[PDB]
């Protein structure tokens, strides 16, 4: 399958900062970091343009994941618990986030008779933790 | 290096003790390990105390859990075999069968269901089913010269051998379209990861979990093994399983499809649906024509029962699970009242069908009556439990929009008021000449009437206190 | 039109059940193959 | 005034009957005194109640209170007296009493069984008392398993199918009113929703009203025998015993119609003033097809049975018809058929278990032998076919008046439905006398031996009589039991919005 | 703000079996800066082959910051649709954000106009260049207020069902 629906704003950011290796950009942090355990985000992820594919809001409880062991996108975990150069999110923070194309699924779809992803795609993400 | 276990590390140490005693001491032991192994339960109750108002703290390398919800029914369950083995006592000891490993066969499958309690694992929660199933072809089947206790081996074994396995393939299907993942909470990650979560697949996974989990609480299309074994093993056994392994499969089941299925709400809310509204039918129908008392309280207690329990599983955004908490506390207690009656009455005579239970209120009118209040309970009238239960089984139910189940549901226990009603009228007579030669020599008159008397209060009381147990039960997020 | 039609009908729907219960009791009953049949038939009708 | 009263006058009875249990004295003998003296208490303690505790001149509730109970739902020990309520609880306390002393010989169990009256006479108290709705429900359901038990221990040749499909049909009609329950009460739970009370301000959306209205009529319909609802009454008493009958064919049916004019005309107006005229063509047939079929039956029970059915008919067309006088002269007419029907029951079950003939033709002459109960039984027979001085002819007559000085008619079926409804008078001495020429008239056999066959003693003559005073007293003078200044504003949110 | 062509009201219904009525929004439809969006609009809240806003609900009500409805198909957002086809491309971006009230199609995506709108209960200058304007209310400001302070599960949704009981076009 492909691309659905959805409906949402954005709460327009700043400029975001690269860092060398990813797009980084903060718009509130509140409270306190995360070590290594299970942690419970919200997301919200769009297309490089204007597209919106998933969103943790189109589903009941926000998806909980692992922060600190490999289990997730290798942008995410390094703008989420925090990565080279860039301060880790608080447990009430919220960031927003572009992932180039290597931090991401890479030069290959994920098919199930019609890939859920363009093949060599770079998405965005506005995280809140939760 | 942990006290989560503790409280079964003690029951553990209750089975080392069983097994010794046998092994070392001769023939002291009879009315000895009756009372030891109530000491294990009541000190494991007593250790689950403890942890009232905890945190949802993960388990050992996060493997069973850990937090509030999950511990109340791991309390039930020990409740469960607190009540049960007094009577699955006296029963077998007036076969010359031996006790010590019926004993511990009890305490080793009320283990694995309190273990299942728990399992956010995806293999402890393979492994404590069949710590439970293992332990169940034994004891169902746990009286060797009969002879229906054999067909009630055979189809027992075969079918919960099919059902484990379309279970385990349904999780083999899971962990493989899931990246790799066992941990329960963490599916939703790594079903993402891997962007093959909205394909086909998992729409497989989910039918072939939730038709095993259908077999371990018997709804109607899979009901089919429920009534032969009910009938062919031994009452205690029947009352024993028709009470834990309902509890422990209804909280596995609440787990394994609200963690990892936050998606698919809209294909499972339907489909439990559709076993609900079978449950409770072909649950009853056949309940009227039986004549046999095992069988119809397998049928009715059973077959229907475990309908308006789902009745909110489905209809749940954790406003009803405080329902679910409250009618499984009715329930345990209005089964086990009706169970530790029949027990008492067929030891004393040395009968099951129905049409003997005339006039046993003339010979012995407190147990004529200790049967008539939890049947009527199971009926659901005003005064009593059961109709406190349905009604705040229904109250949130209705209160979540679905309407075409609350209405089948007080239809069917209208249905179901005739048999209650039928088998209390032949216990009110007094026509001499009718009553057969069974309640005529009943010598009428410890440990089953206590339990019997302490256990049909409770099917009366709370329905009028449920207040205390409402304002307990909503404090639960799993 | 009493007796014959509305005693008809509110006996009927209380007749109709004791002649359908024993009439849905006496199909398989019994032979473990045919409950086996009868589960394997409802998981395959299921899948749809 | 607050120590409780309501609350005593409904915790009295089955309290004080838990002690016939655990009480190992005797057979039969003292548990009567035992009873009696209960429930002749019982009715001292209402009647004071009334008179000095009540004004007749405020449209309010009186004596009420409450406290909590289960609170998650909100449901309370809400509790109170009023006008509408007032006649049939005074009217339940008088009945029940004397009925438990006309089961004066039963020595069949004799403890279970007045244990089991004292149940079923706090639970119509609880129903008749009540002021909150789950409550009213509870209380409607309480005296389902006591009823079951009079009629499955005691009553009839063929006991057992009618007491299962009394239980059954009464039970599965109950279901739509807990479906309106359900309704009603999740509308806006926060405004208190259960308080029966605090429900006259409900403004209800369209095509809810309907579904609830429909909800309670249709358990109405169970309890109080409308025509296709009807089926079970004639099995339920043909059946019984005379002393369970009396209280059930003269309470327990008109809780029926007083539940009908609690929660529908006072809750559900726009709901019942667009359903009022169906109502009144029902009831207008069923006061002829009742008689109709009555005419037909063959055993004398039954068509006592389908006598009481008709007189259903006015009480349906009198809370239709939406006038003061016609919802006021249905009140008078459920306390004048409480009185009748009840005695005629007692009547036919004392005349039989005397001559254990059921059958109307095989009854011989039974005149000769005892004369007291002839005489009594063409008084009530009078009475039944509204014939005036008696107390059936005065609440038809207000009736007839609520029916023509209708606004919600227009002088075309306010004419014809007064036709069809005055046929009743051509039909109803047809099928009355009839059974009172075939059982009494003629001479029978030379039936000399003063054998089963004695007149009435003191016990059932002196039931006979005080129940039939109150008949004469009020169709001489019916202004005490128009004591009734709630209609003036029951009738008053009705009364001006379309149509 | 500019001028005013039509006016569509729409009623506001809570309670988790059924809706009570609480009150009656009033908002009005430029017309005149962006015809086909405003068309589009009320034509649903009319009629016109049942594709309508009759029975639909807000099933994301962010406290401070907006409420958004108009899913007539699953009640969850990803439904809905409109009359040229399914979706259709922005129209203008002439009228912008002002203060508390305005209407806006939420989109998926720019050039993915749907069934869903949303109110924004509070100011929203940052949201502008990329959504559309079409609507502000003029009577029922507290009733919004009041949906807007409804209790809110983890979802964002609201623990007692908004519906929308009847709407209409009500002209000047």
């Amino acid at each position: 399958a492909r691309a659905a629906l959805e409906l949402h704003r954005s709460l327009c950011p700043l400029l975001v900062s690269p860092r060398e290796l990813e797009f980084l950009q903060v718009r509130d942090p509140s409270f306190c970091s995360v070590s290594m355990v299970v942690t419970q985000i919200h997301y919200t992820a769009r297309f490089p343009d204007g597209t919106v594919f998933d969103s943790s809001y189109k589903r009941g409880r926000p998806l909980t994941m692992r922060i600190g062991a490999g289990k997730i996108l290798r942008g995410l975990q390094q703008g989420i618990g925090g990565g080279g150069g860039v301060t880790p999110m608080l447990v009430g923070g919220k960031r927003k986030l572009m992932i180039p194309p290597i931090l991401a699924y890479g030069p290959e779809p994920a098919g199930c008779f019609s890939e859920a992803v363009f093949a060599q795609a770079e998405m965005n993400f506005c995280a809140l933790a939760a | 290096n942990g006290s989560f276990i503790f409280p079964e590390c003690i029951l553990i140490f209750g089975l080392i003790l069983l097994l010794m005693i046998d092994s070392t001491s001769d023939q002291k032991d009879r009315p000895w390990f009756y009372f030891i192994s109530s000491t294990s339960l009541v000190i494991s109750i007593t250790a689950l105390l403890f942890r009232w108002r905890e945190e949802p703290i993960i388990s050992f390398s996060g493997n069973f859990q850990t937090n509030n919800f999950n511990e109340i029914f791991q309390f039930l369950i020990l409740l469960c075999s607190t009540l049960c083995i007094p009577l699955s006592v006296e029963y077998i000891e007036c076969t010359e069968m031996a006790i010590t490993e019926f004993l511990l066969f009890v305490l080793t499958a009320t283990l694995g269901g309190m273990f299942l309690c728990g399992a956010n694992d995806l293999i402890t929660i393979f492994v404590a089913p069949e710590c439970f199933s293992l332990c169940s072809y034994l004891l169902s089947g746990y009286t060797k010269r009969d002879l229906r206790s054999n067909e009630a081996t055979m189809k027992y074994l075969l079918m919960g051998g099919a059902s484990s396995s379309i279970l385990v393939h349904g999780f083999s299907w899971l962990y493989g379209s899931s990246g790799g993942e066992i941990e329960l909470q963490e599916i939703v990650n790594g079903l993402i990861n891997t962007q093959m979560y909205n394909s086909p697949g998992i729409s497989i996974a989910l039918i072939s979990i939730t038709v095993g989990l259908g077999f371990k609480l018997s709804p109607a299309p899979f009901h089919q093994w429920t009534p032969d074994v009910y009938e062919g093993s031994p009452t205690p056994v029947v009352a024993f399983l028709s009470v834990t392994s309902k509890v422990a499969a209804s909280a596995s089941a609440t787990r394994i499809l609200d963690i990892p299925f936050y998606f698919s709400s809209n294909e499972w809310h339907l489909l439990l649906e559709i076993l609900a509204i079978l449950s409770m039918i072909l649950g009853n129908l056949l309940a009227i024509t039986q004549t046999s008392m095992k069988r119809m309280l397998a049928y009715s207690s059973i077959g229907q029962i475990g309908y308006v329990i789902i009745g909110i599983i489905v209809g749940d955004s954790n406003d009803g699970y405080a329902s679910m908490i409250t009618y499984m506390l009715f329930y345990i207690s209005m089964n086990l009242g009706t169970f530790a009656c029949i027990v008492l009455f067929g030891l004393r005579t040395g009968t099951d069908n129905i049409r003997d239970y005339a006039g046993l209120y003339m010979k012995d009118p407190f147990l004529a009556l200790s049967l008539a209040l939890c049947l009527l309970s199971l009926g659901g009238l005003p005064p009593l439990a059961g109709f406190f239960g349905k009604l705040y089984l229904f109250w949130c139910g209705w209160q979540a929009g679905l309407y075409f189940l609350v209405s089948i549901g007080l239809l069917t226990s209208v249905l179901s008021i005739y048999y209650y009603l039928k088998i209390i009228k032949l216990l009110m007579t007094g026509r001499n000449q009718e009553i057969t030669p069974y309640v005529r020599n009943y010598r009428r008159s410890n440990s089953i009437e206590l339990s019997m008397t302490v256990c049909v209060i409770a099917s009366t009381i709370p329905g009028i206190s449920m207040n205390p147990i409402l304002a307990i039960a909503q404090d639960t997020l799993f | 039109f009493d007796k014959g039609v509305i005693d008809g009908i509110t006996n009927g729907v209380g007749l109709a059940s004791f002649c359908i219960g024993e009439e849905i009791k006496y199909v398989g009953g019994g032979r473990i193959s045919s409950y086996l049949f009868f589960f394997l038939c409802y998981v395959s009708v299921f899948l749809f | 005034s607050y120590f409780p009263w309501l609350t005593i006058l409904v915790v009295l009875p089955i309290f004080a009957g838990s002690l016939i249990f655990f009480l190992p004295h005797k057979g039969n003998k003292i548990v009567r005194w035992y009873t009696i003296s209960i429930c002749l208490l019982e009715f001292l303690l209402m009647t004071y109640a009334f008179c000095y505790h009540f004004q007749l001149e405020d449209p309010l509730i009186q004596l009420k209170e409450d406290y909590k109970w289960i609170d998650v739902f909100d449901f309370h020990w809400r509790l109170g007296i009023d006008g509408l309520s007032l006649g049939s609880i005074l009217l339940t306390g008088f009945i029940t009493t004397l009925a438990t002393l006309a089961a004066w010989p039963i020595t069949r169990n004799s403890r279970l069984f007045y244990f089991l009256m004292l149940a079923m006479y706090s639970g119509q108290i609880g129903l008749f008392s009540s002021r909150d709705l789950l409550l009213f429900f509870i209380m409607w359901e309480l005296e389902l398993i006591p009823v079951y038990l009079l009629l499955s221990m005691w009553g009839g040749k063929r006991r057992l199918y009618s007491a299962t499909k009394f239980i059954l049909y009464t039970a599965g009609g109950s279901i739509f009113f807990l479906i309106g329950v359900l309704g009603m009460g999740l509308y806006g739970s926060n405004e208190p929703g259960l308080d029966l009370e605090r429900l006259i301000n409900q403004s209800y959306p369209a095509t809810l009203e309907i579904l609830l209205y429909f909800g309670f009529l249709i358990a109405y319909a169970v309890k109080l025998p409308i025509i296709p609802l009807h089926t079970w009454l004639p099995d339920t008493h043909g059946e019984a015993h005379y002393s369970t009958c009396m209280l059930l064919a003269g309470i327990l049916l008109k809780m029926g119609a007083y539940g009908l004019i609690r929660i529908n005309m006072e809750l559900l107006p726009h709901a019942h003033y667009l359903f009022s005229p169906w109502l009144v063509i029902i009831g207008a047939i069923q006061i002829i097809y009742a008689a109709s079929t009555s005419l037909g039956q063959r055993n004398f029970k039954k068509r006592i049975a389908y006598s009481s059915v008709s007189h259903m008919g006015f009480i349906i067309i009198g809370i239709g018809s939406i006038t003061n006088i016609g919802l006021n002269g249905a009140i008078l007419q459920i306390l004048s058929h409480g009185f009748i029907g009840a005695t005629l029951f007692f009547l036919a079950g004392t005349a039989s278990d005397r001559m254990r003939l059921v059958y109307l033709e095989e009854l011989g002459g039974i005149s000769i032998p005892m004369p007291k109960i002839f005489t009594m039984f063409s008084s009530f027979s009078m009475a039944s076919l509204a014939l005036p001085g008696m107390s059936g002819f005065v609440a038809e007559l207000v009736v007839f008046f609520g029916l023509i000085t209708s606004p919600k008619f227009l002088l075309m079926p306010k004419a014809l439905i007064t036709f069809v409804m005055a046929i009743g008078m051509i039909l109803t001495p047809i099928y009355l006398l009839s059974m009172l020429r075939q059982m009494f008239y003629g001479y029978k056999l030379f039936n000399v031996p003063n054998a089963n066959f004695v007149d009435s003693g003191p016990r059932e003559l002196f039931i006979l009589i005080c129940i039939f005073l109150p008949v004469i007293g009020i169709g001489i003078y019916p202004d005490f039991v128009l004591s009734l200044s709630v209609d003036r504003v029951e009738a008053l949110l009705s009364n001006y919005y379309p149509k | 703000q500019s001028k005013v062509t039509n006016k569509v009201y729409f009623d506001i219904n809570i309670g988790n079996p059924v809706g009570k009525n609480v009150g009656r929004i009033v908002i009005g439809l430029y017309g005149d800066d962006v015809p086909q969006t405003v068309e589009n609009f009320r034509a649903l809240c009319t009629g016109e082959k049942g594709f309508g806003y009759k029975g639909s609900s807000f099933h994301r009500v962010i406290k401070d910051f907006m409420i958004q409805g108009g899913d007539f198909d699953k009640g969850n957002g990803t439904g809905g649709k409109s009359i040229y086809g399914r979706t259709f491309k922005d129209e203008n971006f002439q009228l912008v954000h002002t203060g508390p009230g305005v209407l806006s199609m939420a989109n998926a995506g720019p050039n993915t106009n749907g069934s869903q709108f949303f109110i924004c209960t509070v100011k929203t200058p940052w949201l502008d260049g990329r959504h559309v304007v079409f609507g502000q209310v003029l009577e029922g400001m507290d009733i919004v207020r009041m949906i807007e302070s409804s209790e809110t599960d983890r979802g964002d949704r609201p623990k007692k069902k908004v519906v929308i009981s009847e709407c209409g076009e009500l002209p000047v």
